[PDB]
Protein backbone atom coordinates (compact mmCIF):
# COMPACT_ATOMS: atom_id res chain seq x y z
CA UNK A 1 0.00 0.00 0.00
CA UNK A 2 2.69 2.60 0.82
CA UNK A 3 5.86 2.57 -0.93
CA UNK A 4 9.47 2.05 0.07
CA UNK A 5 12.38 3.56 -1.35
CA UNK A 6 15.00 0.76 -2.36
CA UNK A 7 17.97 0.58 -3.85
CA UNK A 8 18.67 1.55 -7.96
CA UNK A 9 15.91 4.23 -7.36
CA UNK A 10 16.67 7.62 -8.90
CA UNK A 11 15.95 10.23 -6.18
CA UNK A 12 16.44 13.81 -5.42
CA UNK A 13 17.36 15.71 -1.94
CA UNK A 14 15.77 18.27 -1.14
CA UNK A 15 16.06 20.62 1.60
CA UNK A 16 13.92 23.81 2.25
CA UNK A 17 14.87 27.30 3.30
CA UNK A 18 12.94 29.96 5.64
CA UNK A 19 15.46 33.15 4.50
CA UNK A 20 13.84 36.49 4.46
CA UNK A 21 10.08 35.52 5.75
CA UNK A 22 9.54 33.38 3.21
CA UNK A 23 9.10 29.62 2.42
CA UNK A 24 11.74 28.60 -0.28
CA UNK A 25 12.24 25.12 -1.82
CA UNK A 26 16.12 24.26 -2.81
CA UNK A 27 17.76 20.88 -4.27
CA UNK A 28 21.02 19.53 -4.65
CA UNK A 29 22.91 19.81 -7.90
CA UNK A 30 26.11 19.47 -9.05
CA UNK A 31 28.06 19.80 -12.82
CA UNK A 32 29.67 16.91 -13.51
CA UNK A 33 32.65 18.20 -15.65
CA UNK A 34 34.63 21.74 -14.69
CA UNK A 35 33.11 22.30 -10.93
CA UNK A 36 32.95 19.02 -8.71
CA UNK A 37 31.43 21.50 -6.21
CA UNK A 38 27.70 21.49 -5.47
CA UNK A 39 25.31 24.34 -5.82
CA UNK A 40 21.58 24.43 -4.83
CA UNK A 41 19.18 24.50 -7.34
CA UNK A 42 15.56 26.65 -6.71
CA UNK A 43 12.90 24.47 -7.30
CA UNK A 44 10.04 26.73 -5.80
CA UNK A 45 9.90 29.16 -8.76
CA UNK A 46 9.14 26.67 -10.77
CA UNK A 47 6.38 28.92 -12.58
CA UNK A 48 8.88 31.49 -13.14
CA UNK A 49 12.31 29.37 -13.75
CA UNK A 50 12.38 26.03 -14.53
CA UNK A 51 14.32 23.77 -12.29
CA UNK A 52 17.76 22.04 -13.78
CA UNK A 53 16.82 18.19 -12.40
CA UNK A 54 18.99 16.58 -14.76
CA UNK A 55 22.61 17.14 -12.72
CA UNK A 56 20.04 16.47 -9.54
CA UNK A 57 18.53 12.95 -10.04
CA UNK A 58 21.08 10.66 -7.68
CA UNK A 59 20.84 7.02 -7.52
CA UNK A 60 20.77 4.93 -4.54
CA UNK A 61 23.95 2.29 -5.39
CA UNK A 62 24.01 0.02 -1.95
CA UNK A 63 22.63 0.62 0.96
CA UNK A 64 24.62 -1.55 4.12
CA UNK A 65 24.49 -1.65 7.28
CA UNK A 66 27.75 0.40 9.31
CA UNK A 67 28.97 -3.20 10.47
CA UNK A 68 29.55 -4.63 7.13
CA UNK A 69 30.41 -1.58 5.79
CA UNK A 70 33.98 -1.19 8.05
CA UNK A 71 34.45 -4.77 7.91
CA UNK A 72 34.80 -4.11 3.75
CA UNK A 73 36.49 -1.17 4.23
CA UNK A 74 39.15 -3.37 6.27
CA UNK A 75 39.17 -5.52 3.63
CA UNK A 76 18.12 -4.40 -4.88
CA UNK A 77 17.07 -4.25 -1.57
CA UNK A 78 14.89 -1.86 0.38
CA UNK A 79 16.51 1.21 2.63
CA UNK A 80 16.85 0.76 6.17
CA UNK A 81 17.27 3.31 8.75
CA UNK A 82 20.48 3.61 10.21
CA UNK A 83 22.05 2.21 6.55
CA UNK A 84 25.34 3.80 4.89
CA UNK A 85 24.43 4.57 1.44
CA UNK A 86 26.15 5.24 -1.90
CA UNK A 87 24.95 8.49 -3.59
CA UNK A 88 26.06 8.51 -7.39
CA UNK A 89 25.40 11.32 -9.60
CA UNK A 90 22.81 9.87 -12.70
CA UNK A 91 24.53 12.62 -15.29
CA UNK A 92 28.56 12.49 -14.29
CA UNK A 93 28.85 8.58 -12.94
CA UNK A 94 30.68 10.05 -10.11
CA UNK A 95 30.08 9.73 -6.60
CA UNK A 96 28.53 12.28 -3.39
CA UNK A 97 32.05 12.54 -0.78
CA UNK A 98 33.28 14.95 1.68
CA UNK A 99 36.26 16.74 0.10
CA UNK A 100 38.15 17.39 3.01
CA UNK A 101 39.07 20.50 1.75
CA UNK A 102 37.39 23.69 2.79
CA UNK A 103 36.17 27.60 1.63
CA UNK A 104 37.54 28.41 5.10
CA UNK A 105 34.02 30.70 4.62
CA UNK A 106 32.64 31.50 8.23
CA UNK A 107 32.69 27.84 9.45
CA UNK A 108 36.16 27.08 10.66
CA UNK A 109 35.36 23.05 11.14
CA UNK A 110 33.37 23.09 7.79
CA UNK A 111 34.59 20.73 5.20
CA UNK A 112 33.46 21.02 1.52
CA UNK A 113 31.02 18.39 -0.46
CA UNK A 114 31.77 17.51 -3.83
CA UNK A 115 31.73 15.10 -6.13
CA UNK A 116 34.19 11.72 -6.24
CA UNK A 117 35.47 9.65 -9.06
CA UNK A 118 36.80 6.68 -7.29
CA UNK A 119 34.88 4.79 -4.90
CA UNK A 120 37.41 3.69 -2.69
CA UNK A 121 37.29 5.26 0.81
CA UNK A 122 34.85 6.21 3.48
CA UNK A 123 34.19 9.43 1.94
CA UNK A 124 31.79 8.81 -0.40
CA UNK A 125 29.68 6.99 2.11
CA UNK A 126 27.11 8.46 3.65
CA UNK A 127 24.92 7.32 6.93
CA UNK A 128 21.31 7.83 6.47
CA UNK A 129 19.84 9.08 10.08
CA UNK A 130 15.99 9.53 10.74
CA UNK A 131 15.24 12.57 12.50
CA UNK A 132 11.27 12.05 13.09
CA UNK A 133 10.61 11.28 16.52
CA UNK A 134 8.17 8.48 14.87
CA UNK A 135 10.99 7.04 13.11
CA UNK A 136 13.03 4.76 14.61
CA UNK A 137 16.54 3.33 14.47
CA UNK A 138 15.68 0.41 11.98
CA UNK A 139 12.49 1.96 10.62
CA UNK A 140 11.02 1.53 6.92
CA UNK A 141 12.10 4.41 5.00
CA UNK A 142 9.23 6.53 4.45
CA UNK A 143 8.86 8.08 0.85
CA UNK A 144 7.91 11.48 2.15
CA UNK A 145 10.14 11.80 5.11
CA UNK A 146 13.24 14.31 6.63
CA UNK A 147 16.68 12.67 7.23
CA UNK A 148 19.76 14.06 8.94
CA UNK A 149 22.83 12.53 6.74
CA UNK A 150 26.14 12.21 8.72
CA UNK A 151 29.35 11.76 6.52
CA UNK A 152 31.33 8.34 7.11
CA UNK A 153 34.85 9.75 6.95
CA UNK A 154 34.03 13.16 8.72
CA UNK A 155 30.87 12.76 10.70
CA UNK A 156 29.84 15.96 9.66
CA UNK A 157 26.35 16.56 9.22
CA UNK A 158 24.91 17.51 5.57
CA UNK A 159 23.29 21.24 6.24
CA UNK A 160 22.99 24.46 4.46
CA UNK A 161 24.63 27.19 5.10
CA UNK A 162 22.53 29.89 6.50
CA UNK A 163 24.72 32.56 7.46
CA UNK A 164 26.58 32.66 4.40
CA UNK A 165 25.47 35.30 2.00
CA UNK A 166 24.65 33.19 -0.57
CA UNK A 167 23.22 29.61 0.38
CA UNK A 168 25.64 26.41 0.27
CA UNK A 169 25.76 23.05 0.78
CA UNK A 170 28.69 21.95 3.79
CA UNK A 171 29.66 19.16 5.97
CA UNK A 172 29.55 20.26 9.27
CA UNK A 173 28.36 19.12 12.73
CA UNK A 174 25.34 21.36 12.64
CA UNK A 175 22.33 19.61 11.19
CA UNK A 176 19.45 20.33 8.62
CA UNK A 177 16.97 17.75 7.70
CA UNK A 178 16.93 16.89 4.03
CA UNK A 179 13.69 15.64 2.20
CA UNK A 180 14.13 13.45 -0.56
CA UNK A 181 11.82 12.69 -3.24
CA UNK A 182 11.45 10.08 -5.66
CA UNK A 183 12.45 10.87 -9.20
CA UNK A 184 12.07 7.85 -11.16
CA UNK A 185 11.72 3.65 -10.99
CA UNK A 186 14.68 2.66 -13.29
CA UNK A 187 13.33 -1.20 -13.00
CA UNK A 188 9.48 -0.25 -13.56
CA UNK A 189 9.93 1.55 -16.80
CA UNK A 190 9.32 0.27 -19.84
CA UNK A 191 11.25 0.15 -23.06
CA UNK A 192 10.49 1.84 -25.95
CA UNK A 193 7.70 4.44 -24.15
CA UNK A 194 8.82 7.85 -23.54
CA UNK A 195 9.31 8.74 -19.52
CA UNK A 196 10.07 12.38 -18.21
CA UNK A 197 13.71 13.98 -18.55
CA UNK A 198 14.55 11.78 -21.73
CA UNK A 199 16.39 13.04 -24.72
CA UNK A 200 14.99 12.74 -28.37
CA UNK A 201 14.72 14.16 -31.64
CA UNK A 202 11.51 15.78 -33.08
CA UNK A 203 11.18 14.61 -36.40
CA UNK A 204 8.00 15.48 -38.97
CA UNK A 205 7.19 13.33 -41.80
CA UNK A 206 8.76 10.66 -44.11
CA UNK A 207 11.81 13.24 -45.69
CA UNK A 208 12.09 13.30 -41.99
CA UNK A 209 13.13 16.64 -41.02
CA UNK A 210 14.17 17.34 -37.63
CA UNK A 211 13.06 20.18 -35.58
CA UNK A 212 15.99 22.44 -34.90
CA UNK A 213 17.91 25.46 -34.85
CA UNK A 214 20.40 27.15 -37.77
CA UNK A 215 23.69 26.11 -37.47
CA UNK A 216 27.34 26.70 -35.91
CA UNK A 217 27.43 30.61 -37.21
CA UNK A 218 28.40 31.80 -34.45
CA UNK A 219 24.81 34.48 -33.69
CA UNK A 220 23.03 33.75 -31.23
CA UNK A 221 19.98 36.09 -32.20
CA UNK A 222 19.31 33.70 -35.36
CA UNK A 223 20.40 30.61 -33.42
CA UNK A 224 17.38 31.73 -31.08
CA UNK A 225 14.92 30.96 -34.44
CA UNK A 226 13.72 26.99 -34.93
CA UNK A 227 12.62 25.54 -38.27
CA UNK A 228 12.34 22.21 -39.78
CA UNK A 229 15.68 20.59 -41.43
CA UNK A 230 16.86 17.67 -42.63
CA UNK A 231 19.74 16.09 -43.77
CA UNK A 232 22.60 15.73 -41.25
CA UNK A 233 21.19 17.16 -38.96
CA UNK A 234 19.44 14.10 -37.67
CA UNK A 235 22.75 12.76 -36.48
CA UNK A 236 24.35 16.23 -35.52
CA UNK A 237 24.01 17.66 -31.84
CA UNK A 238 21.67 20.73 -32.45
CA UNK A 239 18.49 18.37 -32.88
CA UNK A 240 18.70 17.47 -29.42
CA UNK A 241 15.71 18.11 -26.91
CA UNK A 242 15.00 17.38 -23.52
CA UNK A 243 11.44 17.12 -22.29
CA UNK A 244 11.12 18.51 -18.51
CA UNK A 245 7.78 18.00 -16.92
CA UNK A 246 6.46 20.67 -14.72
CA UNK A 247 6.02 18.67 -11.61
CA UNK A 248 9.05 18.13 -9.60
CA UNK A 249 8.29 14.54 -7.68
CA UNK A 250 7.76 12.08 -9.93
CA UNK A 251 9.56 13.77 -12.93
CA UNK A 252 10.47 10.34 -14.76
CA UNK A 253 6.84 8.74 -15.06
CA UNK A 254 5.57 7.64 -18.02
CA UNK A 255 4.41 10.32 -20.08
CA UNK A 256 0.66 10.90 -20.85
CA UNK A 257 -1.20 12.07 -23.51
CA UNK A 258 -2.39 16.35 -22.73
CA UNK A 259 0.28 16.23 -20.02
CA UNK A 260 1.78 20.20 -20.04
CA UNK A 261 5.87 19.80 -19.61
CA UNK A 262 9.14 22.20 -21.17
CA UNK A 263 11.01 21.60 -23.86
CA UNK A 264 14.74 22.65 -23.94
CA UNK A 265 17.13 22.85 -26.50
CA UNK A 266 20.28 21.04 -24.92
CA UNK A 267 22.77 22.46 -27.34
CA UNK A 268 21.89 26.12 -26.28
CA UNK A 269 20.83 25.10 -23.35
CA UNK A 270 17.16 27.78 -23.66
CA UNK A 271 13.60 26.56 -23.77
CA UNK A 272 10.96 26.65 -26.63
CA UNK A 273 8.64 29.46 -26.29
CA UNK A 274 5.87 31.08 -27.86
CA UNK A 275 5.99 35.27 -27.97
CA UNK A 276 3.40 37.33 -28.66
CA UNK A 277 3.68 37.97 -32.60
CA UNK A 278 2.85 34.01 -32.77
CA UNK A 279 6.18 33.21 -33.68
CA UNK A 280 8.51 30.80 -31.99
CA UNK A 281 11.89 31.95 -30.24
CA UNK A 282 14.10 29.98 -27.91
CA UNK A 283 13.92 32.28 -24.65
CA UNK A 284 16.27 32.29 -21.70
CA UNK A 285 16.39 30.18 -18.60
CA UNK A 286 15.53 33.00 -16.18
CA UNK A 287 12.65 34.62 -18.46
CA UNK A 288 11.39 31.04 -19.28
CA UNK A 289 7.93 31.15 -17.58
CA UNK A 290 5.81 28.52 -17.21
CA UNK A 291 3.12 30.26 -19.08
CA UNK A 292 4.74 30.54 -22.75
CA UNK A 293 6.62 27.79 -22.37
CA UNK A 294 4.05 25.38 -21.42
CA UNK A 295 3.49 22.65 -24.56
CA UNK A 296 1.70 19.25 -24.46
CA UNK A 297 1.24 16.15 -26.84
CA UNK A 298 -2.32 15.20 -27.70
CA UNK A 299 -3.31 11.92 -29.67
CA UNK A 300 -5.16 13.81 -32.17
CA UNK A 301 -5.69 16.85 -34.32
CA UNK A 302 -9.61 17.47 -33.44
CA UNK A 303 -9.61 20.35 -31.10
CA UNK A 304 -12.16 19.01 -28.56
CA UNK A 305 -10.30 17.89 -25.48
CA UNK A 306 -10.46 14.90 -22.84
CA UNK A 307 -10.72 17.12 -20.02
CA UNK A 308 -7.55 16.84 -17.09
CA UNK A 309 -5.88 13.90 -15.80
CA UNK A 310 -5.48 13.52 -12.41
CA UNK A 311 -1.42 13.42 -11.50
CA UNK A 312 -0.38 10.23 -10.11
CA UNK A 313 2.73 8.99 -8.03
CA UNK A 314 4.17 6.43 -9.83
CA UNK A 315 5.49 5.31 -13.46
CA UNK A 316 1.93 5.25 -14.68
CA UNK A 317 0.58 3.72 -18.09
CA UNK A 318 3.13 3.29 -20.90
CA UNK A 319 1.05 5.69 -23.06
CA UNK A 320 3.62 7.46 -25.68
CA UNK A 321 5.63 4.87 -27.65
CA UNK A 322 8.77 5.81 -29.82
CA UNK A 323 8.46 5.49 -33.44
CA UNK A 324 5.16 3.91 -33.57
CA UNK A 325 3.35 6.79 -32.09
CA UNK A 326 2.12 10.04 -34.16
CA UNK A 327 1.72 13.41 -32.20
CA UNK A 328 1.10 16.71 -32.48
CA UNK A 329 2.34 19.66 -30.23
CA UNK A 330 -0.04 22.34 -29.15
CA UNK A 331 0.53 25.17 -27.14
CA UNK A 332 -1.38 24.90 -23.49
CA UNK A 333 -2.55 28.27 -22.87
CA UNK A 334 -2.85 29.38 -26.72
CA UNK A 335 -4.25 26.35 -27.80
CA UNK A 336 -2.03 26.91 -31.18
CA UNK A 337 -0.82 24.08 -33.26
CA UNK A 338 2.94 24.91 -34.71
CA UNK A 339 3.39 23.59 -37.87
CA UNK A 340 5.76 24.06 -40.94
CA UNK A 341 4.90 27.07 -42.92
CA UNK A 342 5.59 25.13 -46.15
CA UNK A 343 6.33 28.58 -47.84
CA UNK A 344 9.18 27.89 -50.45
CA UNK A 345 18.18 22.50 -47.37
CA UNK A 346 14.62 22.91 -47.09
CA UNK A 347 14.64 25.22 -44.46
CA UNK A 348 11.32 25.64 -43.66
CA UNK A 349 10.01 27.40 -40.40
CA UNK A 350 7.82 26.32 -38.00
CA UNK A 351 4.73 28.81 -37.13
CA UNK A 352 1.61 28.70 -34.81
CA UNK A 353 -2.06 28.01 -36.60
CA UNK A 354 -4.83 26.81 -34.85
CA UNK A 355 -6.30 24.84 -38.42
CA UNK A 356 -2.75 24.18 -39.42
CA UNK A 357 -1.95 21.40 -42.38
CA UNK A 358 -3.04 18.00 -42.49
CA UNK A 359 0.40 16.34 -42.01
CA UNK A 360 1.14 18.20 -38.83
CA UNK A 361 2.23 14.34 -37.12
CA UNK A 362 5.43 14.09 -35.02
CA UNK A 363 7.36 11.28 -34.66
CA UNK A 364 9.36 10.32 -31.51
CA UNK A 365 12.92 8.77 -31.73
CA UNK A 366 14.92 8.39 -29.11
CA UNK A 367 18.93 9.79 -28.31
CA UNK A 368 21.91 8.00 -27.64
CA UNK A 369 23.66 8.19 -23.72
CA UNK A 370 26.64 8.53 -25.03
CA UNK A 371 25.05 11.88 -27.92
CA UNK A 372 22.87 13.16 -24.64
CA UNK A 373 26.14 13.40 -22.44
CA UNK A 374 28.18 14.99 -25.32
CA UNK A 375 25.31 17.42 -26.05
CA UNK A 376 25.80 18.54 -22.25
CA UNK A 377 29.43 18.62 -22.38
CA UNK A 378 29.04 20.97 -25.14
CA UNK A 379 26.70 23.21 -23.77
CA UNK A 380 28.18 23.19 -20.51
CA UNK A 381 31.69 24.08 -22.06
CA UNK A 382 30.75 26.89 -24.58
CA UNK A 383 29.34 28.60 -21.53
CA UNK A 384 32.64 28.40 -19.71
CA UNK A 385 34.93 29.22 -22.53
CA UNK A 386 32.29 32.64 -23.29
CA UNK A 387 32.67 33.95 -20.37
CA UNK A 388 36.76 33.32 -20.11
CA UNK A 389 36.48 35.36 -23.92
CA UNK A 390 34.44 38.07 -22.27
CA UNK A 391 36.72 38.31 -19.58
CA UNK A 392 39.80 38.34 -21.69
CA UNK A 393 38.11 41.23 -24.50
CA UNK A 394 37.16 43.51 -21.06
CA UNK B 1 35.89 7.16 27.38
CA UNK B 2 38.06 9.30 25.62
CA UNK B 3 35.91 8.54 21.98
CA UNK B 4 32.62 9.20 22.97
CA UNK B 5 33.57 12.89 25.08
CA UNK B 6 35.50 14.30 21.97
CA UNK B 7 32.25 13.09 19.98
CA UNK B 8 29.70 14.60 22.57
CA UNK B 9 32.25 18.12 22.41
CA UNK B 10 31.85 18.44 18.51
CA UNK B 11 28.40 17.74 19.00
CA UNK B 12 28.20 20.67 20.54
CA UNK B 13 30.82 23.37 19.53
CA UNK B 14 29.00 25.79 22.31
CA UNK B 15 31.21 23.92 24.50
CA UNK B 16 34.76 25.36 23.39
CA UNK B 17 33.96 28.85 24.35
CA UNK B 18 33.55 32.07 22.19
CA UNK B 19 36.96 31.93 21.33
CA UNK B 20 36.24 28.46 19.29
CA UNK B 21 32.59 28.30 19.05
CA UNK B 22 33.85 28.67 15.19
CA UNK B 23 31.44 31.82 14.58
CA UNK B 24 33.91 34.55 14.23
CA UNK B 25 36.29 33.18 16.86
CA UNK B 26 38.86 35.05 17.39
CA UNK B 27 40.91 32.36 17.99
CA UNK B 28 42.54 31.18 21.38
CA UNK B 29 45.43 32.76 20.84
CA UNK B 30 43.96 36.00 20.68
CA UNK B 31 41.60 34.93 23.29
CA UNK B 32 44.44 34.67 25.89
CA UNK B 33 45.38 38.20 24.80
CA UNK B 34 42.58 39.61 25.57
CA UNK B 35 42.20 37.65 28.91
CA UNK B 36 45.86 39.01 29.55
CA UNK B 37 44.38 42.55 28.88
CA UNK B 38 41.36 42.06 31.31
CA UNK B 39 44.06 41.08 34.13
CA UNK B 40 45.81 44.63 33.84
CA UNK B 41 42.38 45.80 33.75
CA UNK B 42 41.07 46.44 37.54
CA UNK B 43 37.25 47.16 36.14
CA UNK B 44 36.80 43.84 34.40
CA UNK B 45 39.00 42.07 36.91
CA UNK B 46 36.93 42.76 39.56
CA UNK B 47 33.42 43.14 39.84
CA UNK B 48 34.06 46.77 41.13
Amino acid sequence: EIQFLRTDDEVVLQCTATIHKEQQKLCLAAEGFGNRLCFLESTSNSKNVPPDLSICTFVLEQSLSVRALQEMLANHRTLLYGHAILLRHSYSGMYLCCLSTSRSSTDKLAFDVGLQEDTTGEACWWTIHPASKQRSEGEKVRVGDDLILVSVSSERYLHLSYGNGSLHVDAAFQQTLWSVAPISSGSEAAQGYLIGGDVLRLLHGHMDECLTVPSGEHGEEQRRTVHYEGGAVSVHARSLWRLETLRVAWSGSHIRWGQPFRLRHVTTGKYLSLMEDKNLLLMDKEKADVKSTAFTFRSSKEKLDVGVRKEVDGMGTSEIKYGDSVCYIQHVDTGLWLTYQSVDSIQRKAIMHHEGHMDDGISLSRSQHEESRTARVIWSTVFLFNRFIRGLDA
Amino acid sequence: NANVVVRLLIRRPECFGPALRGEGGNGLLAAMEEAIKIAEDPSRDGPS
